[PDB]
């Protein structure tokens, strides 16, 4: 019902900078939150940071202060700009979506996922 | 005069199950058609839905079925990622299909013309496809599908519809993400099913439109919806598809009432016009249509209905947001709307019943004189 798709991925420089793109599609009026995971091919998914509908962000200690997620309502479209990469980020990145199904829940995971883009540094 | 009540009789059946705009039996089966598929166009979009074959939980899969009246599209996305199918949880694709199935048999045969009720042998071409997307998205492959190379195969089966043999073709067509034409950069698989000679009589989209609400109320999937700014509202807004107990239990009733029409014409034809059970027989077979018809145009006439259900009815059911497109027609405005010619139905449905008192009256009189007869 809802369709999302990254892009910006890429080789880049321990030091240097990229931003990541979602161009989100569909039902968006049901979405209460949208947001990015990552996953190494060796270690577990990692909750990246989300915004949710007021504009409040959360970041995972190990992005805060380096990472920041924002968004362009207008053009329905999820950025994250990620500054100091260092090679411990190397992972493929998923930009995500959270429905009103999960409204009560504060744990759950997003239930709208893209194809994931692959950031190397 | 026992003779002229058989004329009438015989003038009454065929008004009744030989025609079509002007018999209140042929108006009350396409209300309780039109009913069922408008339904699926008000709330199909907001309908989560997805999982992988087995209706188990996906990360990646999505599922895209054309032709459905989806948000803002001309498709139905079921992309619902991470959480298994189930009660008050997105669709399964199994059920999805199944739903589908019918609303493309259904919209199709509406497009195409729902016969008279005696005319019962008519049979329609019926032509639609679906798309899976994702790595670990198995809802087009061999298992799902029947089809041995998804890359081009194709196989021809034979199914049964309706106690009808049914020729299917599926097909399968990969598009790779380079493909010159692909615009969603994505590898995608794309199955068409066609179906040769499926049944277009009343009897068989009363099964249709039974599938498709039944497969809604059991499957029970979660909805959300969005309201226009302006006009009639929905309230709330969230919740499980089932939930419209009331508009669910109408749309059961106006099938059951439009299949129990149905039967009364087979006795009509087992006797044309001692004879005197079949002339009460036929002759009560007509009143009992009549009354069934006008119960199906009561169940859902905005008259006698009352908040909520009411407001279901009036805003939505009975409207069509397409832009300004004939019965069959789907468009990236038909979501929210009915697009079945609900409103329409229910006017022509009572307007053939105030023009039928006086063949009314005529069975009702060859009735008296045939019971008489029989005692």
């Amino acid at each position: 019902q809802v369709q999302l798709q990254e892009s910006g991925g890429g080789l880049v420089q321990p030091g240097g900078s990229l931003r990541l793109s979602c161009a989100a599609s569909g039902s968006i009026y049901s979405l209460i939150a949208m947001g990015w995971y990552r996953q190494a091919p060796g270690k577990e998914h990692e909750l990246v940071a989300t915004i949710s509908s007021g504009s409040t962000t959360y970041y995972a200690d190990s992005v805060k202060g380096r990472f920041t997620i924002s968004r362009d309502n207008a053009k329905n479209t999820l950025y994250l700009q990620m500054n100091s990469l260092k090679p411990e980020d190397t992972a493929m990145y998923y930009c995500a979506a959270y429905s009103d199904r999960l409204t009560d829940c504060s744990n759950c995971e997003a239930d709208y996922w893209g194809q994931g883009t692959q950031v190397t540094v | 005069a026992i003779n002229a009540a058989r004329e009438n009789l015989g003038a009454s059946a065929k008004n009744l199950i030989g025609d079509t705009k002007n018999s209140p039996a042929y108006q009350a089966v396409l209300l309780a058609i039109n009913a069922a598929v408008g339904f699926w166009n008000v709330l199909g979009y907001a309908t989560q839905c997805g999982g992988n074959a087995n209706g188990q939980e996906s990360t990646s899969s999505t599922t895209i079925f054309n032709n459905e009246p989806g948000y803002r599209s001309t498709s139905i996305t079921c992309s619902l990622n991470r959480y298994k199918p189930g009660y008050y949880g997105p669709m399964s694709i199994e059920n999805f299909k199944k739903l589908n199935e019918a609303y493309q048999i259904l919209q199709t045969a509406l497009n195409k013309g729902l016969p008279a009720l005696k005319e019962n042998n008519g049979t329609v071409s019926v032509t639609y496809t679906y798309t899976c997307s994702g790595e670990g998205n198995d809802n087009c492959s061999k298992k799902a599908t029947g089809v041995s190379d998804q890359n081009g195969g194709t196989k021809t089966k034979t199914q049964t519809i309706d106690g009808k043999t049914v020729t299917t073709t599926i097909s399968s067509k990969v598009v790779d993400s380079q493909a010159k034409g692909n615009t969603t950069r994505v590898s995608y698989t794309e199955i068409t099913n066609k179906l040769d000679g499926v049944p277009d009589s009343a009897q068989a989209l009363l099964a249709q439109a039974s599938t498709l609400i039944n497969t809604i109320n059991t499957a029970c999937p979660y909805f959300s919806v969005t309201n226009k700014s302006g006009g009639p509202q929905m309230e709330p807004t969230r919740g499980k598809l089932c939930g419209f107990t009331e508009e669910i239990s109408a749309i059961q009733k106006m099938i059951t009432d439009a299949q129990e029409l149905v039967n009364q014409t087979s006795v009509i034809n087992e006797h044309e016009q001692s004879f005197a059970q079949g002339m009460l027989a036929n002759a009560s077979a007509q009143a009992k249509m009549l009354n069934l018809a006008h119960q199906v145009g009561q169940t859902i006439n905005p008259d006698n209905l009352t908040g909520t259900f009411k407001n279901f009815v009036t805003g939505f059911l009975a409207t069509c947001n397409n832009k300004s497109s004939p019965p069959g027609t789907v468009t990236t405005q038909t979501f929210a709307s009915g697009c079945a010619y609900v409103e329409q139905t229910i006017t022509n449905l009572n307007n053939s019943i105030a023009h039928f008192g006086t063949q009314e009256q005529q069975i009702q009189q060859a009735e008296n004189i045939a019971d008489t007869l029989v005692n």
